[PDB]
């Protein structure tokens, strides 16, 4: 019981420690993405918007 | 005297009927604690398996 429940704490603290990486890269990413890809839309909204 | 021989081979008879009688209980005593320290070692580790498995798929998906 002592080896499977520091088992479970050391597999699920390394297993969370990658998914909260995972998590920074992504944000990152899709807002890297997103940034140089703006003011295309911008455009649209403006020219939709306006009679 | 001869039957004095023959009541000792009785008294004797007695005591190896006793003792072959309490190799046996005493056999089927450890054995079945055998079987349930065996069975309860199985019990115990498949359900400390499968809680550590249900912890790791709930992590996961969190």
């Amino acid at each position: 019981e002592a080896q499977y429940r520091e088992r479970e704490r050391a597999e699920t603290e390394a297993l969370l420690a990658r998914y909260r990486e995972r998590a920074e890269a992504e944000a990152k990413a899709v807002r890297e993405k997103a940034m140089a890809r703006l003011d295309e839309a911008v455009a649209l909204v403006l020219k939709e918007v306006l009679p | 005297s001869k039957l004095e021989a023959i009541l000792s081979q009785e008294v004797e008879a007695e005591i190896q009927a006793l003792l072959q009688e309490a190799e046996a209980k005493a056999e089927a005593v450890k054995r079945e604690a055998e079987e349930k320290a065996k069975a309860l070692l199985q019990a115990r580790e498949r359900a400390l398996e499968a809680q550590y498995r249900a912890a790791l798929r709930r992590a996961e998906s969190a």
